[PDB]
RNA sequence: AGCGAAAUUCCUAGUCGGGUAAAUUCCGUCCCGCUUGAAUGGUGUAACCAUCUCUUGACUGUCUCGGCUAUAGACUCGGUG
RNA sequence: ACCUCGAUGUCGACUCAUCUCAUCCUCGAGCUGAAGCAGGUUCGAAGGGUUCGGCUGUUCGCCGAUUAAAGAGAUACGUGAGUUGGGUUCAAACCGUCGUGAGACAGGUUGGUCCCUAUCUAUUGUGCCCGUAGGAAGAUUGAAGAGUGUUGCUUCUAGUACGAGAGGACCGAAGCGAGGACACCUCUUAUGCUCCAGUUGUAGCGCCAGCUGCACCGCUGGGUAGUAACGUGUCUAUUAGAUAAACGCUGAAAGCAUCUAAGUGUGAAACUAUCUCAAAGAUUAAUCUUCCCAUUUCGCAAGAAAGUAAGAGCCGUCAAAGACGAUGACGUUGAUAGGUUACAGGUGUAAGCAUAGUGAUAUGUUGAGCUGAGUAAUACUAAUUGCUCGAGGACU
């Protein structure tokens, strides 16, 4: 059911991607847009969304920042 | 292949199936194979 | 991968006779022996590419940081450095030649920089067409026409992105696909490229192994004359 | 270069004086009458002593181009006039004996009868 | 628009270039526009390297390229160049004249230059 | 065309923030002291000490 | 940085013919075409007056004006074309590299040559 | 009497031939005449319209197919603005 | 009779084309009352392409002429701050009719009817500043992606399959390649108005030869580097993943068959791509490397003062850039550019010196004369003695 549909100001290349095709190229923008879908258009909207660092692995580049190891946050 | 809104037995052996949420009639003879039932 | 790259400076366009006693449009490009400044992997600097350094010149106008880049990669001072994208070969400190990278007449793809023309409109950039202007042409005489997409909010109420409007023509890299290689000359380190390739009298040319016809080769080599004075 | 309704010359025993391009047949939207392609033409001036008169639409094979094109052979493909042979609806022209040079690029589509009906091949 | 001031037409440009090279041959140095100064230097170098023969042939050829001025006319500039200007600087391969950059103009701030004759 | 709404006074000031000229060069003249421009003549009459101009 | 602009001819010198002249166009030259026919392999000459003298190496072209079977042909022949043999026949009295007074002559006549 | 789809006529894109490769626009003629028709003139007008309907030739960039060269310029700099 | 008449610019065309795909084609198969060579339907398919003219004025409507294809519609029955008024119909007039008339015909025709200096935004390129996460320094995984994403013809195959038999090939391979995008000036050309060679003179350089200011480059011819087509060269195709229409195999429900329901698959230019890519202002301001220093000392750290010892920039001969800035080669140390030699390339045997032709003109002087753009050497000249930005690794 749930494909992913996008159309920027560009036209002629309306992006329709299946679930299995998403796993082939990009996965961070998935959750990025999913979280930003709950953010009103304001000054820090795209500044709030960067706090959602989306990764496909268990590690991250901010381990030197003393991360709190937990689950389901 | 075809398009309809109801599928019924057409030939002598025209079995009714539910293929990809689409109710169809398919016969052992290739003639009587409709869609969209 | 299959991508093998060579660089050079185009000294202009010329002609020469190829096999089957036929002439082909020739762009003449001088090639300096290259040396690889790096092989960046998809996990080294996150990108798969090959950085080659060429055009060995005097160090008076070069970068001391580039000089140390050459030294720690075992190289000499070079004027130009360029990364070919989508490659993992060309081991560090290798003097590469087009003879081992291509065949004498194999199909390749050639990228080149267009002659600088400044800000030239989309009419000469995208090659629009103009109908007959008989019995009146209005106050202007040259225009690319309508970009109308909705008036008020009904369909778009904007101009569709990517609209071909007046801009820059020339000095834009263009890639022609599946063109055959005319001739090599390792004595003078020179290459002849078929077709009408971009480049002013002094432009640059990159040649890469074809990605649609890599092994396909047909002879357009130098053709001996049956009558020589 | 010959284009749409660009009148070109006839050099065979046909009974017509001038022929104007109406379209180009072969691939899609050639729009240019180059050597090696058969074109359709119309006659606006023709003597009544031949098998074709004014008002009809005929076919021709262009064999000579005055400006021409840069031929791949090595010499610029160039003639002294945009000349054609007004054919009898096939690869052969209406004249029983063909006079004048014949295009060497016609082999991409045939038109060998124009060359074979003449003693020379230029 | 339609008929107005002609401006810098090709015929006017070449006539002005001839006038400027004649002026730099007569007066020696010229304060003019930099783009005009460089063309004047080029033409002066060509004239100097052409006049080393001092024959009627060069007289006739340069007759189409000099325009008379206040001090020197065409055939007097002929003798002047053929006698003193050309042989004085022929001792070196080129560099028959030098152009140097000056400041802008009062009313229009046009970048000017000065052209002098030297070896 | 013509404007529908007026560009602001502050918008005008921000737009005119890049109409100013670019920076210039500086050159020391050895003989006649002056901080002239690069490959130009000074008020002392000399390009880099080549006496090629008058006093004014 | 470094420029040469001499390789333009160098690419053409690998198979350059030794004829390669630079003369005043307007002469009369005959060029032969070797038709390797199945029977009676033929040497079909193509003679005519020169019109334009251009070329920057192997691209040294010249126009030959012939007339066959009542139809004329002006071919921009290349000097270094394979299967083509080129010779110079007549050097007429010509003051240009583009003349047309030789094209407005009639038959049963002749032209004067340079003294 | 004469006239005709004629600047003209729903029917009408009248029709026939010609013009036009191509013809509802055009000519001659037969004329489906809301509607011809006689100084609101019927009607040819040789000559011609600073009007027009259409065809075409010598001839040309009007065009098939546009291109370069020089510019007043515009881009830049300065003075007014 | 409403958001809209203290207005909301419309018919049609050219151009720009895009999009949904209820598809024309390509791509793909099914069903086929499909005999085969080809295919009728169907859907998948927006991804691309998807005729020129004469005529009503015009694409369209008649006709002639085209390919596999010359799409079902919207974008104010798209377009008009991009263009046009083409005809009704302007201001005038006619023609047949009506009204005794101003005038009119849901009648026809000629004269003849459209403004935009773009503020933002949409948009195409180039910019200044700063951040650019130590200065500089090279290059990009990538964020929102777009363009070529269309594809035929010819030959053999093969007279063998299919039909049965005449009939009769796709299939497999090859080259040519047409729109579209791409660029070149190499051949050709148009130009080249700072090249040369002829040209009629006014009028001249006192005069004449030679030419001169001028006469559409005065005329036109060729033409330097060239610019562009009037030309050349490319490609699409194909393909991987998963699917669609489609076909399914075991196989249940239904002890049996049977594409989906659990398993096992293919499949299209349709989505990502595959041919082409590159972008950290991606403030998501990033990663790597390199030269430099990090010399004890002082913003809600600019590592403070020696803010380089490293690099770049300013500017010029210039363009390789380029709307202009920027950007870049070279910078008295130099071939980076201008001028000289040879001249590249091109014009095309200059001129008189004497003779021939009575004379126009030519000849030993001659492939010399010349080259404005341009080429290898050539400091001869220019690019300066020069100045500016410019580090202690910010924050973790």
């Amino acid at each position: 059911n749930e494909f992913w549909y996008h159309h920027s100001q560009y036209i002629g290349g309306i992006k329709k991607v299946s679930g299995r095709d998403m796993l082939k190229k990009q996965s961070d923008k998935l959750v990025y847009n999913a979280v930003k879908g709950m953010l009103p258009d304001n000054r820090l909207s795209r500044r709030w969304i960067t706090k959602v660092h989306v990764f496909k692995g268990d590690k991250h580049n901010m381990e030197a920042q003393k991360p709190t190891t937990l689950n389901w946050s | 292949m075809k398009v309809r809104a109801s599928v019924k037995p057409i030939c002598k052996d025209c079995k009714i199936i539910k293929r990809h949420q689409i109710v169809r009639v398919i016969c052992k003879t290739q003639k009587h194979k409709q869609r969209q039932g | 991968m299959e991508i093998r790259g060579i660089f050079g400076v185009k000294v202009g366009m010329s002609q020469v006779f190829t096999t089957n006693n036929e002439r082909l449009p020739i762009t003449v490009i001088y090639c300096e022996p290259n040396q690889v400044a790096g092989v960046k992997t998809e996990a080294k600097d996150k990108y798969s590419a090959t950085l080659l350094s060429f055009d060995t010149v005097e160090n008076k106008k070069l970068n001391k940081p580039q000089q140390g880049f050459f030294e720690k990669n075992n190289l000499k001072p070079t004027k130009h450095l360029q990364e070919i994208r989508n490659m993992t070969g060309f081991e560090m400190g290798q003097q590469i030649t087009p003879q081992n990278l291509f065949q004498v007449g194999e199909y390749v793809d050639v990228s080149a920089i267009s002659k600088g023309r400044g800000f030239t409109g989309a009419i000469k950039r995208w090659n629009f067409k103009i109908g007959p202007l008989g019995h009146g042409a209005g106050y202007p005489h040259r225009f690319q026409g309508s970009v109308q997409a909705g008036r008020g909010g009904a369909s778009a109420q904007r101009v569709f992105k990517g609209k071909k409007m007046s801009g820059h023509y020339g000095h834009e890299k263009v890639t022609v696909q599946n063109l055959r290689i005319v001739g090599f000359d390792e004595a003078n380190m020179l290459v002849l490229v078929s077709g009408a390739i971009a480049g002013p009298e002094g432009g640059v040319v990159l040649i890469r192994t074809a990605k649609k016809k890599p092994g396909v080769v047909k002879p357009i080599e130098l053709a001996v004359q049956t009558e020589k004075a | 270069m010959v284009s749409f309704m660009t009148r070109l010359n006839v050099a065979d025993n046909t009974g017509a004086k001038q022929v104007g391009i109406i379209k180009v047949l072969g691939s899609t939207r050639k729009r240019y009458a180059f050597l090696g392609d058969v074109v359709v033409v119309s006659v606006k001036d023709a003597i009544p002593s031949g098998m074709v008169k004014k008002g009809q639409v005929l076919r021709a094979v262009i064999v000579r181009t005055k400006k021409g094109q840069q031929r791949k052979d090595g010499t610029h493909l160039k003639f002294d006039d945009n000349a054609c042979v007004l054919i009898k609806e096939d690869k052969s022209p209406r004249g029983t004996r063909i006079f004048g040079p014949v295009a060497r690029e016609l082999r991409e589509r045939g038109y060998n009868k124009i060359l074979s009906l003449a003693v020379e091949v230029v | 628009s339609y008929i107005n001031k002609p401006g810098k037409t090709s015929a006017w440009r070449v006539m002005t270039v001839r006038q400027q090279v004649s002026a730099v041959l007569a007066y020696g140095k010229i304060e003019t526009t930099l783009k005009k100064a460089k063309n004047t230097q080029k033409r002066l170098d060509k004239l100097i390297t052409l006049a080393k023969v001092d024959n009627f042939n060069n007289r006739r050829q340069v007759k189409k390229w000099l325009l008379n001025t206040n001090l020197f006319d065409v055939d007097q500039l002929m003798d002047h160049l053929f006698s003193k200007v050309a042989p004085k600087y022929e001792k070196t391969p080129g560099g028959y004249s030098r152009v140097l950059k000056l400041g802008p103009r009062r009313g229009d701030a046009t970048e000017m230059a000065i052209l002098q004759l030297t070896d | 065309a013509v404007q529908q709404r007026r560009s602001s006074k502050h918008r005008r000031d921000k737009r005119r923030s890049h109409d100013a000229l670019t920076a210039q060069a500086l050159s020391v003249c050895q003989k006649c002291g002056k901080k002239k421009l690069f490959h130009r003549v000074c008020s002392c009459g000399m390009y880099g000490d080549l006496r090629v101009k008058k006093a004014y | 940085k470094i420029n040469k602009q001499a390789l333009i001819d160098l690419v053409e010198q690998k198979q350059l013919k030794a004829y390669v002249p630079e003369f005043s166009a307007g002469d009369e030259v005959n060029v032969a075409i070797k038709l390797k026919e199945k029977e009676k392999v033929r040497i079909q000459n193509f003679t005519g007056t020169v019109l334009r003298r251009r070329g920057k190496g192997i691209s040294e072209t010249f126009i030959v004006r012939k007339t066959t079977d009542g139809i004329p042909i002006e071919k921009n022949f290349q000097i270094h074309n394979p299967n083509i043999s080129i010779e110079l026949k007549r050097r007429g009295k010509v003051r240009r590299a583009y003349i047309s007074y030789m094209r407005e002559r009639s038959g049963k006549a002749a032209k004067i040559k340079e003294r």
